[PDB]
RNA sequence: CACUUGGCGGAAAGGCCUUGGGUGCUUGCUGGCGAAUUGCAAUGUCAUUUUGCGUGGGGAUAAAUCAUUUGUAUACGACUUA
RNA sequence: UAGCCCUGAAAAUGGAUGGCGCUCAAGCGUGUUACCUAUACUCUACCGUCAGGGUUGAUAUGAUGCCCUGACGAGUAGGCAGGCGUGGAGGUCAGUGACGAAGCCUAGACCGUAAGGUCGGGUCGAACGGCCUCUAGUGCAGAUCUUGGUGGUAGUAGCAAAUA
RNA sequence: AAGCAGAACUGGCGAUGCGGGAUGAACCGAACGUAGAGUUAAGGUGCCGGAAUACACGCUCAUCAGACACCACAAAAGGUGU
């Protein structure tokens, strides 16, 4: 023998884990991010777009809907860290978000469903975005950031 | 058999040797660096004119406390001279070299210089003496000398989800 | 940094275990090793420390 | 418009270090405009960006970038400290990073 | 914020200014200093004419040009001011060092940018007053600089062709700021004005 | 794949170089500590090579360890491949030095029809 | 943005101010259409140096060194000559 | 009367509040905060040591084993312990090997804190290892160490007395 | 008198790295397994150099200022300087 032996052999029986204390709790958001509130996307290739805050998901996301006829950003989800709340708002309470949830977005050309799915959201989205004045050419524009900008001292 | 570390193709190659020359190692590594990588008849004429003192052979490392000379401009050195016995035996081992190509039918317009090297012989011991009965060595430094001539002749890219999304929409922005 | 009162890794002192290598003393101590440990007998501790003791340690009787 | 920036724009100062001795593990961002430590609060904790080119192409670009994020302030006058997943190089100090706004509170 | 800064080297303290441009160029800042002949030293003249002729006298014995380096330029003073203050004798030192440009007047292109001033160096700001004070123009031709008559003339070129460039900037100035008169008080600058702007 | 480990971690993995073996080529690059009264290595001055000493010494969960996560066992035969049996999960077979090619041929086919994993597969391959 | 008119600038000017027409853009105001799938973020690549190779359009058509030679020079180089 | 400043106050290479410099200081006396950072303190992880313990009617067979708990860790001269390596000897692996042993080379890989061990490739040609023990002419950087070999110096000093 | 010679007590160096005193066997702080995080000691925070060109009350202008715990020097005597 090249190499003896091990006097005895370790078990390859493997251990069960011990019993887990932590619970999934609901994920507490900001105070700045309720429904209606525009966003601003930090990251991603929406970088800086301005977008309606619709619904919080389950998956600890929030479903946005930047109107797709305005500039051009679907329904999708995005991280609640990458994005800044300003205190524009806009009402809510005439889209239907329920429909969307955390399986419309799975993954396995364009889906059929999701071109009149985001028609039917931004309508209203548009329909109220029209009353007050300059938030449509507000959310055209894309946010970034100027010399002489501090984002300590600037409020959003 | 057995050269130092070349690079040709041995078919287009020939080769010469001398080994336990009795010539300075030290003049015969310059003469041989001289005339690394010149075309063979190129070589061969300046080696005429370092024997007849047109040129020189310039010494670039054993050449501490050697005189300076107008015909190391050429070669961008203040220090060369004239090894008349290691530039006969160079241009001994060069026509030796050149008659084997002649033998393998090489073609002798396209022949350059490819390989040479000069290595450090055993040495030859004799004896001095000097003051105060005492007794030093005197030693010859050989050369063995090798040189070869040779006809001079003549991916997979890995994207993430990101950048393939980014390629397609800048084809599709794009006309 | 600790000023000690006393050596640090200082070893007890003490015997742990016979120095020979006799199998039949290393497995009557083994039998008395767990005879002081599952037992409140005072003998059955000494009689385990004497085990271990060097030849002039334990005297004939 | 004509900028599309989305960060602050800072300075790798230098290490962490005493007199003599420096630590290559923690280094000095000066983020421009920043003054106080009470300024420097609000990037704590933000992601870093150190953005260098190459010329050689590794993965379909010659451009690298080096991440790190905020873990403390430093000092009276708005330095923070910065621990990042590889040391910066050493070579940077006085190079431009980038302070992204992420991840947000405000 | 800037690619380069130009400092106006007029009123500045020596030592003050070379501890914040040194600060700068370690911080990877572009600076040019200009008008260096108009630096300020603390002290009376005589003091630190004294303190140079010190300075003067340090010089290696066996061979005096490859002693200290005694440099009677103004730009030179400073650059020795910086120097030291600059862990020159390294390649991080010496990187920083190239950041800097230290000039005796405002030569080209630096006569048609805008220059700036270090007010924790300006000799106003900081020395009491009262208290004496040398130019650095002065001491660097009391121990050997041949360039302050064309110095001084050139800068005589440059301040008038730079004065005559102001009166026509002053002008366009008096009618863009009639312009926003005009326009001032209109609707747009109502909603201007309770916009903050 | 072996058994689930731990993430390996080593404290040193710097080579222990003995003092001055890169500046006399009499000196050989085995460690040996420094003896002299003077030695600023032996007095640990700050900007010298450090020393081997147990706070280096690697974690007992994972010692011995592979980066595969198995232990190495080295077999010269059938036979000796055949004791890591039972023990796949834990031990790697590798094949000595001195195995003659058509010898180590055997000892991969056996190995692949144990389950062995065997870490110089390619030693004295014709190809 | 090229084209063009003229002036000024030598400190390191190599820049500044002008005349005219063309060719775009214009968010000064009001509309219509497009964006998605980079899948919840990955600098997500947009800058400026240097050097080649190729193509097609102008432009120009030498010297130095060695060797020989001088001695206003010189240990040798170097220098000064022809 | 006493604070700073000044005179008193002169040494040899050029030079030293560390340097640059500093003048409502970046000086002196005092006071209040903030901030920086030691192998120090606190917490955690890992290594080792020491100590106190648990563990047999399957301790789910390894009790010098496995496990729990706590504390600790500087070091010349020196002491002790546990290990690494070399020549040879008894036993065993019915060990390796001319389909290539040993040796040697290898900014190629793995293991060990380390002494070291293992593998891949090249060269090579005939013997050599693992483990349990025994034994010693058993480990080198020094000793103006011994023997052999080789450098820089260095193509250098020099090869100039005796008329050519 | 001495970086001189000789004693007492203790603490150190020798035998010991680390932070500070620029530098240094003995001074100050603190004594050391391998790391991470935090807080500090002595010392410091214009720049070199990490850290307030901080705040506050005054004093000082030296044509040899001063910024020296150990420590790398200064005295008697004087000055309508303040
Ligand atoms: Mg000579
Ligand atoms: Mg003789
Ligand atoms: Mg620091
Ligand atoms: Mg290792
Ligand atoms: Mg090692
Ligand atoms: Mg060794
Ligand atoms: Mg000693
Ligand atoms: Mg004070
Ligand atoms: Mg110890
Ligand atoms: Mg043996
Ligand atoms: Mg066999
Ligand atoms: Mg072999
Ligand atoms: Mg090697
Ligand atoms: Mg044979
Ligand atoms: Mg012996
Ligand atoms: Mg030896
Ligand atoms: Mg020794
Ligand atoms: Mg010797
Ligand atoms: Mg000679
Ligand atoms: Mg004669
Ligand atoms: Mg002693
Ligand atoms: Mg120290
Ligand atoms: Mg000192
Ligand atoms: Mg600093």
């Amino acid at each position: 023998s090249a190499q003896k032996a091990p006097k005895w052999y370790p078990s390859e029986d493997v251990a069960a884990l011990k019993k887990t204390r932590k619970a999934a709790r609901p994920q507490k958001l900001r105070a700045s991010l309720v429904p209606g509130t525009v966003l601003i996307l930090l990251a991603g290739r929406f970088r800086g777009k301005r977008v309606v805050y619709l619904k919080h998901l389950e998956d600890n996301t929030l479903l946005i809907s930047g109107p797709f006829k305005v500039n051009g950003v679907p329904l999708r989800r995005v991280n609640a860290r990458y994005v800044i709340a300003t205190s524009t708002k806009v009402s809510v309470e005439g889209v239907n978000v329920e429909k969307f949830n955390v399986e419309y977005f799975a993954k396995e050309e364009i889906k059929a469903e999701r071109v009149e799915d985001q028609k039917v959201v931004d309508k209203a989205l548009i329909a109220e975005i029209k009353k007050t004045p300059l938030l449509k050419q507000y959310l055209s524009a894309s946010f970034s950031l100027k010399n002489g900008d501090k984002p300590h001292m600037l409020k959003f | 058999a057995r050269y130092g570390a070349t690079s040709t193709n041995p078919a287009k190659s020939a080769s010469a040797r001398g080994s336990y020359l009795r010539v300075s190692f030290k003049n015969t590594r310059e003469t041989a660096q001289a005339i690394n990588g010149w075309e063979l008849t190129k070589a061969q004429k300046y080696l005429e004119q370092v024997l007849d003192h047109q040129r020189a052979i310039p010494f670039r490392r054993f050449n501490s406390s050697i005189g300076r000379t107008a015909q190391g401009k050429e070669f961008g050195v203040t220090k060369a001279r004239w090894p008349a016995k290691s530039v006969k035996f160079v241009q001994g081992l060069l026509q030796n070299a050149a008659a084997n190509a002649e033998a393998k039918g090489l073609d002798a317009t396209k022949l350059y210089v490819s390989h040479i090297q000069v290595n450090q012989a055993p040495k030859q011991r004799r004896r001095t003496y000097r003051a105060h009965g005492r007794i030093n060595k005197y030693e010859s430094s050989p050369s063995h000398i090798e040189l070869v001539v040779t006809e001079k002749e003549e991916k997979v890219v890995r994207l993430t989800s990101r950048q393939r999304g980014r390629i397609a929409a800048q084809k599709r922005i794009a006309a | 940094g600790i000023d000690h009162t006393s050596k640090q890794h200082k070893r007890s002192g003490h015997r742990t275990a016979p120095k020979s290598d006799n199998v039949y003393l290393k497995l009557l101590v083994k039998l008395y090793t767990f005879l002081a440990r599952r037992t409140d007998a005072p003998f059955n501790k000494v009689v385990l420390k004497a085990l271990f003791l060097s030849k002039i340690n334990r005297p004939p009787v | 418009a004509e900028s599309h920036r989305l960060y602050v724009k800072g300075k790798h100062l230098s290490y962490q270090r005493s007199k003599r001795v420096n630590n290559p593990n923690v280094s000095l961002i000066k983020i421009e405009g920043v003054a106080t430590p009470q300024d420097a609060q609000f990037y704590l904790g933000k992601r870093i960006a150190y953005v260098y080119r190459a010329s050689k192409e590794v993965r379909g670009s010659k451009i690298r970038v080096m991440w790190g994020k905020v873990t403390r302030t430093h000092g009276n006058s708005g330095v923070v400290r910065a621990t990042f997943r590889n040391n910066l190089p050493a070579k940077t100090f006085g190079a431009s990073v980038r302070i992204f706004l992420y991840p947000s509170n405000i | 914020v800037e690619p380069v800064v130009v400092i106006d080297g007029k009123g500045h303290l020596v030592g003050r200014l070379a501890s914040v441009v040194a600060k700068q160029l370690l911080n990877g800042q572009k600076i040019v200093v200009v008008r260096a002949e108009e630096l300020n030293i603390s002290g009376e003249f005589f003091r630190n004419k004294l303190k140079y002729h010190d300075f003067l006298r340090k010089a290696t014995a066996f061979n005096k040009t490859r002693g200290p380096f005694h440099f009677r330029a103004p730009s030179r003073i400073f650059y020795k001011a910086l120097r030291g203050m600059v862990s020159h004798k390294t390649a991080r030192g010496k990187a920083a060092l190239e950041r800097l440009k230290v000039f005796e007047g405002i030569p080209p292109p630096y006569d048609k940018k805008k220059r700036v001033v270090v007010p924790q160096a300006l000799r106003v700001l900081r020395l009491k007053p009262g208290r004496k004070y040398t130019t650095l123009g002065k001491l660097s031709t009391s121990v050997g600089w041949k360039y302050e008559d064309v110095v001084a003339k050139l800068e005589a070129k440059r301040k008038v062709s730079s004065a005559e460039y102001y009166a026509k900037k002053r002008a366009f100035t008096k009618k863009v700021a009639s312009a926003n008169a005009t326009a001032a008080e209109s609707d747009v600058a109502k909603q201007l004005a309770a916009l903050g702007y | 794949a072996s058994l689930p480990h731990p993430k390996i971690v080593k404290k040193h993995t710097k080579k222990f170089k003995r003092h001055h073996s890169d500046r006399y080529h009499r000196v050989a690059e085995n460690w040996r500590k420094q003896k002299g009264i003077d030695s600023v290595v032996r007095r640990r001055f700050r900007g010298n090579i450090s020393q081997p000493k147990i706070g280096y010494g690697s974690n007992k969960k994972t010692k011995f360890l592979s980066p595969s996560g198995h232990k190495t066992f080295l077999v010269a035969n059938v036979k000796d491949l055949e004791t890591l049996t039972m023990h796949t999960k834990t031990y790697a077979a590798e094949i000595a030095h001195n195995i003659s090619a058509k010898n180590r041929v055997v000892i991969l086919a056996r190995a692949k029809a144990l389950g062995i994993k065997v870490t110089n597969p390619k030693g004295r391959l014709a190809l």
